[PDB]
């Protein structure tokens, strides 16, 4: 009973870092060798777990998150971080116990005339607490003047876009990223190393 | 409208010495829910648009050098340069983003302080080409002089002339941090011809008393 | 990297239109707020108009009924068209981003000369040489590059091999409508016997050259 990583890491299609995706993986066995061992990666810190032991250990139950940011953007992917992203789009908590992973995906998610499909929200009127996702689109309230859900002088759409084009700088390109939490309650463990 | 005021039009600082611009608006940019000023500099050099300097009063957008900082609440503003460098000679322009409409103020230019320089005065007739057009151009040339105040008048049969000069200066020069101005007197063929004695008269803080420099119309100049 | 490029613009006489665009990158038109600005020659920054992502905009009271704003999303691009034009809306226009504290990223600005002027060559006289120089002192010299239309005009000296001492001033715009410059330099009184110099005038608008020997005057 593989632990289904491959629907994770190699989907076709991400989602938006504001509306990132979450699976919840349960009774299996991971094989985490076939990914720390793997040299398509850019990015594999992990937290709380030594990366090169993963199959010695148990957890009761795994997540993977998953989402597209900018290069530059992936240092915000770490407990503590401050940024639009880590405060307005991902937030991983203190306590993290985990692996964050991520790759260049310039080939697969920049176009010619630019991607505009990938979305982070810009405005919020408070951070994100660790592991929440908003995907509301109120108008923002940047200014003096309510805004009554409709666009005016400092009253903003809340998300935008990066369009991403093929010739960006390697740290204005797309980056795809997994997020594993290793979770452990007190009940059996159901995702267990080979 | 919220109406932006700059002061001063023009200020010149030592290089290394600390520039200070201050501006205020008609009425405050204080949101009093957030504790934001909704107020931004910005600096210009020729031929380029506005670069944003400071946001929220004093926020510094990235990659702006240290000495540059912000200051002030309300109504009244100051941006500060702790160090002059030469690359800091622009114009700084203060913007409320407040409420509509979006105003700016009418702009400080920053320039460099150097020693008092008299300006070399110069002045040419016009020439025989020109005259067989029908116009004149009588041109006083002052030339490399500190500061950029002067006072040129023209005189034609040792009367005051107004209202038919135009002025035109350079911007302060790179190497020696001078200016040069040129003003031109037009007149008619016929109006040049009826008059003999043309002259230059230039006031300047480096010039203990007037400078005057003239032809007669048709004797060797 | 957000960015924006400017097109369009150019000469037009009092009445006409005009069509300025500018295209965005690294950030999505329809999901932001974007400024005109214009600045007059000499003057400061005056806005024009904002507008917002859903399409509607608000214009400064200089402008209104006059330019209108219109969006291409597809090609991410601000079109603000000007009707009507006058003399007094001769400015370099710039489009950019109403950020949430402030405008921070420009288009690198469009010329618009509104002007019934028609485009003409200089007329180049020479600023000769006193002939009562001090001996040892300093003299002066120029070229006086005269009505012509629209900017800009330049002026080499010697086909550039003398720069040090020159001054081109920043031309004036004459109650014609023609512009008009003059370019000046200090030479050494000793230099005007043995010294030739020729200024060199360019007006690619109307495709004109012209040399220009300037030498002490006969008596
Ligand atoms: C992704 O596909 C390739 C197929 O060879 C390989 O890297 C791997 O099997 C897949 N990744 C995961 C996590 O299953």
């Amino acid at each position: 009973n593989l632990c289904p990583f491959g629907e994770v890491f190699n989907a076709t299609r991400f989602a938006s870092v504001y509306a990132w995706n979450r699976k919840r993986i349960s009774n299996c066995v991971a094989d985490y060798s076939v990914l720390y061992n793997s040299a398509s990666f850019s990015t594999f810190k992990c937290y709380g777990v030594s990366p090169t032991k993963l199959n010695d250990l148990c957890f009761t139950n795994v997540y993977a998150d998953s989402f597209v940011i900018r290069g530059d953007e992936v240092r915000q992917i770490a407990p503590g971080q401050t940024g639009k992203i880590a405060d307005y789009n991902y937030k991983l908590p203190d306590d993290f116990t985990g692996c964050v992973i991520a790759w260049n995906s310039n080939n697969l998610d920049s176009k010619v005339g630019g991607n505009y499909n990938y979305l982070y929200r810009l405005f919020r009127k408070s951070n994100l607490k660790p592991f929440e996702r908003d995907i509301s689109t109120e108008i923002y309230q940047a200014g003096s003047t309510p805004c009554n859900g409709v666009e005016g002088f400092n009253c903003y759409f809340p998300l935008q876009s990066y369009g991403f084009q093929p010739t960006n700088g390697v740290g204005y390109q797309p980056y795809r990223v997994v997020v594993l939490s290793f979770e452990l309650l007190h009940a059996p463990a159901t995702v267990c190393g080979p | 409208d919220i109406v932006m005021t700059q002061s001063p039009d023009s200020l010149a600082v030592s290089l290394g010495e600390r520039a200070t611009i201050n501006c205020k608006s008609s009425q405050s940019v204080l949101y009093s829910s957030n504790n934001k000023n909704y107020l931004a500099w910005y600096q210009q050099k020729p031929g380029q648009p506005p670069k944003l300097l400071i946001y929220w009063a004093s926020t510094r957008e990235s990659g702006v050098p240290d000495r540059f900082s912000g200051s002030g609440s309300g109504t009244d503003f100051t941006l500060t340069i702790s160090s002059l460098q030469a690359e800091d000679v622009a114009v700084y322009y203060c913007q409320q983003y407040y409420s509509l409409p979006l105003t700016f103020g009418g702009g400080t230019k920053l320039e460099i302080k150097r020693t008092v320089a008299a300006p070399s005065v110069f002045i040419f007739p016009p020439s025989d080409e020109q005259l067989k057009s029908g116009t004149a151009s009588v041109v006083c040339l002052l030339n490399n002089f500190y500061p950029r105040e002067a006072k040129v008048q023209w005189k034609v049969d040792n009367a005051l002339q107004s209202g038919n000069s135009q002025e035109s200066v350079t911007e302060q020069d790179s190497k020696d941090s001078t200016y040069s101005l040129s003003s031109t007197l037009t007149l008619s063929k016929a109006d040049y011809e009826k008059h003999k004695v043309y002259a230059c008269e230039v006031t300047h803080q480096g010039l203990s008393s007037p400078v005057t420099k003239s032809f007669n119309r048709g004797e060797c100049s | 990297q957000v960015q924006l490029v400017q097109s369009g613009g150019g000469l037009i006489q009092p009445g006409g239109s005009l069509r300025l665009s500018c295209a965005a990158s690294g950030f999505t038109v329809s999901l932001s707020h974007m400024n005109w600005v214009r600045q007059a020659p000499g003057k400061g920054l005056e806005w024009v108009s904002i507008t917002y992502g859903d399409g509607n905009s608000d214009y400064a009271d200089s402008v209104k009924g006059r330019f209108t704003i219109s969006r291409d999303n597809s090609k991410n691009t601000l079109y603000l068209q000007m009707n009507s034009l006058r003399a007094e809306d001769t400015a370099v226009y710039y489009c950019a981003r109403e950020y949430y504290y402030g405008m921070d990223v420009w288009g690198q600005g469009t010329t618009v000369t509104v002007s019934s002027a028609s485009t003409k060559g200089p007329s180049v006289f020479p600023l000769a040489p006193s002939s009562k120089s001090t001996s040892g002192g300093t003299a002066a010299l120029g070229c006086l590059v005269k009505d012509y239309f629209p900017e800009p005009v330049t002026v080499s000296w010697n086909s550039g091999a003398l720069t040090s001492g020159v001054h081109t001033f920043p031309a004036v715009l004459q109650s014609s409508g023609l512009y008009s410059l003059s370019s000046v330099v200090t030479v050494p009184s000793s230099s005007l016997g043995t010294q030739t110099y020729i200024c060199n005038v360019n007006h690619k608008p109307s495709n004109t050259k012209v040399d220009k020997k300037v030498e002490p005057k006969s008596c």
